[PDB]
RNA sequence: GGGACCGCCAGUGGCGAAGGCGCCCGGCUGGAACGGGUCCGACGGUGAGCGCGGAAGGCCAGGGGAGCGAACCGGAUUAGAUACCCGGGUAGUCCUGGCUGUAAAGGAUGCGGGCUAGGUGUCGGGCGAGCUUCGAGCUCGCCCGGUGCCGUAGGGAAGCCGUUAAGCCCGCCGCCUGGGGAGUACGGCCGCAAGGCUGAAACUUAAAGGAAUUGGCGGGGGAGCACUACAAGGGGUGGAGCGUGCGGU
C-alpha cells in the first residue's frame, strides 16, 4: 500500500532545516539542515539551499519507499518570529518537483496563547 | 545500516470509526510501536470532503503481529479552520469543561460560539450556561463512544445553535477540541 | 547542454538594481513541465518571441511591487 | 526635588537627568564629609 | 517537573477619584446610570491646618527564581569603544509581611452652578414605531447619562478651542512675578537608607522663552531627470621618454 511522511520544515531568518519521518513522526527518516550543502554561513536560509537540500533528502526519502507526503511548517513561533523563513515555499517546491506527491499541507507554528517575554531589552534591539 | 533492521506494521482505527485502515509504520521492534500517536483528518475516514478541518489523534496500544490497533486519544479542529471562523466585530465565546461519560471516561471538551455583532457580556454568560447544561445532559445519558460520534458529528453544535438563538443568533456554535483525560 | 528553451509570451515589467534586467513570462515549450508559465529574469534586450534557454524550470522570480 | 520643567529644553545643556544625578553625587559626598 | 502570563475576539469599547484594571466558574463587597417624588428638607460648594490610599524602580525580613535582564564576564566593531551587535550573567522581575510617597502621575486644562448655532457616530438606560426564523433578536426618531469628529458666532500671540470652552457670569484654595546662580547653601521635619517636604543670599547676565512665515538642510518621504550620473559596449590616462603648464629650488 502507498506509504505517507510527514515532512517537518523549520524556517528561520538563518537557517531551514527538513526533517521527514513516518506517519508516527516517530522515526527520522530523512534529515537535512542548510548547513550540510552550503560553506558559508550566511547563505543557509536562501531559498536556494531551502530546494537543494530539499531534494537531497527527497530523493532519499524516495529510495526508502515513501512516495507521498503531507507537509508541516513551523516558523519559530513562541517568543520568537512567527513567519516562516524565505525557504519554506522553496523547499515545498521542492518535494513536489522531485517526485513526492503532496498531501496536506499545514501549519504548525507553536504560537502562545500568553508567554514569555521576548528577548533585546525594553527598547528593542537598537539596530 | 538499520534502515534495513526495520519492518513495517499496519494500523487500524478504533473499531466506533469502523477500524479503517490508515496507515504503515516502520519500526525495528513492536514494543517500540506502543505508545505512538497518529493524527488522522476526517475526510481520511469517511470521505467526507466537508470535514477535512477536523482531525483525530489515535494512540497506539495494541499490536498483533503486523497488526497494530489504536484508540481515540483526542481530536482538534484545523488551526486554520479555527482562524478562518474568527473575525473582528464578532464575540468569541469558549466554554471549557471537565466531564465523565456514563460509562465512566474521563475527558476535558471545549465549545465555541460566534455570534453575528458585539454582544453584552451577560448574554454570553447565558450561552455558556446553555451549553453547559446541554452537555452534561448528554454526558449523562450518552456512553463514550456515541459521544464521540455526535459530538464529530455536529448534531450536538447545531441543537447547541438553535438553544442559543433563543438569547442571540449565533453566527456558528462547535466544538473545537477534546482531550481524554482518563479511562475508567 | 542539457538546457530547455521556452518562448517569451509576456513582459511584466523591468526590475533588478539598475532596471536593465527585464521581468518577462515565458512558456515552457519542452521538457517535463510542457505548456507551463514562469515568471523569469532576463539580461539583454528582449522581444515577444524569443527562446529564452533555461539551465532549470525550477526558478520562478519573485513577484514585481510598485 | 522641586523640578522646573524648563529645564528640560536640551538647548546648551545636558539632559536633565544627568545633571540631576551629578548634583545628587555631590550631595553625598558633602553629607559623607560632614558625616 | 517548574515558573510566569491569560493572545484572536479588541476597537476613540467599559469601569474606577487617580495610579490602574482582561482566562472560566462560585461567594463577599463598592459605585453609577436609567425609570418613579418614594421619603427628608438647603442638610450644599470650596477647603488653609488634618487624614487616606497611590505605576515603576530602590530598601528590610523570609521564600522563589521558567524567561528576561541592572552590575559584571567574554566574543565582535572601531583611530580610540568603559556602548550600540552577539554569547553569558548576579540583583530585580514573582509570594508573604513592611518601608520608601515617587514620574512628561499629561487633557501639561484645580473643582460646583446658570447661559450661549449646529450636524454627525459609538457606549449604556428609558421611551415610540416598524420588521421578527419570536432572542436579553433586527431597522428609524426622541430623552437621559458617558464618550469622539466636524463646525457657526465668540475667544485667543498664534498653534488652536469652540455646550466634554481655553466664551460671559457666579463660588473656593493653591500656584506665578526676567534668565542663571537653584532646586542649591543654612535651618527644620520625615525616612532604616537612597532620599522626601520646606528654602534663601551674594554674584552674574541683554536676554531667556512661546507661536508662526520664508529659505537652507535631512544618512525623511514622493515624483521627474542624466553623459559634470550609471547599466551595456567601446576608446584611454598614472608604468618609460618627451611637449606644455601648475607648486617647490
Amino acid at each position: 500500500k502507498e506509504k505517507w511522511g510527514i515532512a517537518h520544515i523549520y524556517s528561520s531568518f538563518n537557517n531551514t532545516i527538513i526533517h521527514i519521518t513516518d506517519i508516527t513522526g516517530a522515526e527520522t527518516i530523512s534529515r537535512w539542515s542548510g548547513g550540510m550543502v552550503v560553506k558559508a554561513d550566511r547563505d543557509e536560509p536562501s531559498p536556494y539551499a531551502a530546494m537543494l537540500a530539499a531534494r537531497r533528502a527527497a530523493e532519499e526519502a524516495l529510495e526508502k519507499g515513501i512516495v507521498g507526503v503531507h507537509i508541516r511548517v513551523r516558523a519559530p513561533g513562541g517568543s520568537k518570529s512567527k513567519t516562516p523563513g524565505p525557504g519554506a515555499q522553496a523547499a515545498i517546491r521542492a518535494l513536489a518537483r522531485a517526485g513526492l506527491k503532496i498531501g496536506r499541507v499545514e501549519d504548525v507554528t507553536p504560537i502562545p496563547h500568553d508567554g514569555t517575554r521576548p528577548k533585546g531589552g525594553r527598547r528593542g534591539r537598537r539596530v | 545500516d538499520k534502515w534495513k533492521l526495520k519492518q513495517w506494521y499496519i494500523i487500524y482505527a478504533p473499531d466506533f470509526f469502523g477500524g479503517v485502515e490508515v496507515g504503515l509504520t516502520p519500526a525495528d521492534d513492536p514494543e517500540k510501536v506502543l505508545n505512538r500517536v497518529v493524527e488522522v483528518t476526517l475526510k481520511d475516514v469517511t470521505g467526507d470532503f466537508t470535514k477535512s478541518h477536523v482531525k483525530l489523534y489515535f494512540q497506539v496500544y495494541d499490536v498483533k503481529g503486523q497488526n497494530a490497533y489504536t484508540k481515540f486519544k483526542g481530536m482538534k479542529l484545523a488551526r486554520s479552520y479555527i482562524r478562518s471562523l474568527v473575525r473582528r466585530k464578532t464575540t468569541r465565546i469558549d466554554g471549557i469543561f471537565n466531564i465523565t461519560t456514563k460509562d465512566g471516561y474521563k475527558l476535558r471538551v471545549m465549545a465555541m460560539a460566534i455570534a453575528m455583532r458585539r454582544i453584552q457580556t451577560s448574554q454570553e454568560r447565558a450561552i455558556r450556561k446553555i451549553m453547559q447544561e446541554i452537555i452534561y445532559k448528554k454526558a449523562e445519558e450518552l456512553n463514550f463512544k456515541d459521544f464521540v460520534l455526535e459530538s464529530v458529528n455536529g448534531k450536538i453544535a447545531a441543537e447547541i445553535a438553535k438553544e442559543a438563538k433563543k438569547i442571540y443568533p449565533l453566527r456558528k456554535a462547535e466544538i473545537r477540541k477534546i482531550k481524554v483525560l482518563e479511562e475508567p | 547542454d542539457e538546457g530547455y528553451p521556452a518562448e517569451v509570451i509576456e513582459i511584466i515589467g523591468r526590475t533588478g538594481t539598475t532596471g536593465d534586467v527585464t521581468q518577462v513570462k515565458v512558456r515552457i515549450l519542452e521538457g517535463r513541465d510542457k505548456g507551463r508559465v514562469i515568471r523569469r529574469n532576463v539580461r539583454g534586450p528582449v522581444r515577444i518571441g524569443d527562446i529564452l534557454i533555461l539551465r532549470e524550470t525550477e526558478r520562478e522570480a519573485r513577484e514585481i511591487k510598485s | 526635588m522641586k523640578r522646573r520643567p524648563r529645564k528640560w529644553k536640551k538647548k546648551g545643556r545636558m539632559r536633565w537627568k544627568w545633571i540631576k544625578k551629578r548634583i545628587r553625587r555631590l550631595k553625598r559626598q558633602r553629607k559623607k564629609e560632614r558625616g
